[PDB]
């Protein structure tokens, strides 16, 4: 049965660690927000084919520029992640975390993932960025940086709603088989 | 409420690491250095450049920092002080990290299926590469966990800074001991 290694990289304002823990547990974990996910794994099936889904985090390595390629041989699949409602993040796909995916793993497929899809209509999250003179990241914004990156597709969601959560990482799979 | 949660994942976090090393050690290693299996040519004797400095490392938290930790549960804004007292001992990670690449092309372009044998002998969830990463998260998840204290303990908190300071420093300092 095929074995996946997915890696999950971007900043820290994407909510990585989150993000693992609510799609693997199906809920937001809401009460505390855990900072350790471990390395995980578990059978789904996608379009029948049964799968072996691995899931690596990353949180805490974000400030160390060549640890974090220590994670990267032998993937099967990235998710590259920013924040909806941080431009920052959105910056960093182009400035940071391509450049190194790539750098370390030419033939892999990247899934380029917006976060907080929840807050992207927030108003004190809109207001918080209007006194900064930004917006929140739009879906035509995340589709050129997709195409910009070889995504090989551009997928928002919430780990709060789990709106479009399960699609992402069904999507990594699809990239493989 | 907060300083309790983070104090307990500290600590339950604290246990898997030990738990997880432990199962490489016993499995992956001990499969190498039985005498009970076919050893590929590749990487015979050689289990000192896949596992690097992992024993030792595992001795540290299993003989000390895990027991430690637990006599700082019931009070979180001084558990920075542990990070301060065992300060020396996180100089292996910088160890660790060094070899970790060579580890990994040495498993690679040597090992075959070595290990991925052993993985489905012992019905193992994790690979010997998800293992051996493991040294490289924890030893950069202490800082996350210090920083978390730091937002929910009063100014009796440089016993968490200091902490936190030396939680940084030694991750720089594998980081920058990278070739
Ligand atoms: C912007 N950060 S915050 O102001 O601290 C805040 C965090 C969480 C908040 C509630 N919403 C989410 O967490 N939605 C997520 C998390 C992931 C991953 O994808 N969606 S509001």
């Amino acid at each position: 049965m095929q074995a996946i290694k997915c890696v999950v990289v971007g900043d820290g304002a994407v909510g990585k660690t989150c993000l693992l823990i609510s799609y693997t547990t199906n809920a937001f974990p809401g009460e505390y927000i855990p900072t350790v996910f471990d390395n995980y794994s578990a059978n789904v099936m996608v379009d029948g084919k049964p799968v072996n889904l691995g899931l690596w985090d990353t949180a805490g390595q974000e400030d160390y520029d060549r640890l974090r390629p220590l994670s990267y041989p032998q993937t099967d699949v990235f998710l590259i992640c920013f924040s909806l409602v941080s431009p920052a993040s959105f910056e960093n796909v182009r400035a940071k975390w391509y450049p190194e995916v790539r750098h370390h793993c030419p033939n892999t497929p990247i899934i380029l993932v917006g976060t907080k899809l929840d807050l992207r209509d927030d108003k004190d999250t809109i207001e918080k960025l209007k006194e900064k003179k930004l917006t929140p990241i739009t879906y035509p914004q995340g589709l050129a940086m997709a195409k910009e990156i070889g995504a090989v597709k551009y997928l928002e969601c919430s780990a709060l709603t789990q709106r479009g959560l399960k699609t992402v990482f069904d999507e990594a799979i699809r990239a493989v088989l | 409420r907060k300083k309790e949660f983070i104090m307990a994942e500290l600590l339950q976090t604290e246990k898997a690491y030990v738990r997880d090393l432990h199962e490489c050690l016993e499995t992956y290693l001990w499969e190498m250095t039985s005498g009970v299996e076919e050893i590929p040519p590749g990487i015979l004797n050689k289990e000192h450049i896949i596992f690097g400095n992992i024993q030792e490392i595992y001795d540290f938290h299993n003989n000390i920092f895990l027991k430690e930790l637990e006599k700082y549960e019931q009070l979180p804004e001084d558990v920075g002080h542990c990070f301060v007292t065992w300060a020396d001992k996180f100089q292996m990670y910088v160890t660790y990290c060094k070899n970790k690449p060579d580890s990994n092309q040495l498993i690679l372009e040597h090992a075959g299926t070595f290990f991925d044998e052993i993985q489905q002998r012992h019905g193992l969830a994790n690979s010997i590469s998800s293992y051996l990463i493991k040294p490289v998260q924890r030893v950069t998840k202490y800082q996350l966990l210090l920083k978390e204290l730091l937002t929910c303990c009063e100014e009796g908190k440089g016993e968490l800074k200091d902490g936190l300071e030396v939680m940084l420093s030694v991750p720089k300092k594998a980081n920058d001991a990278m070739h």
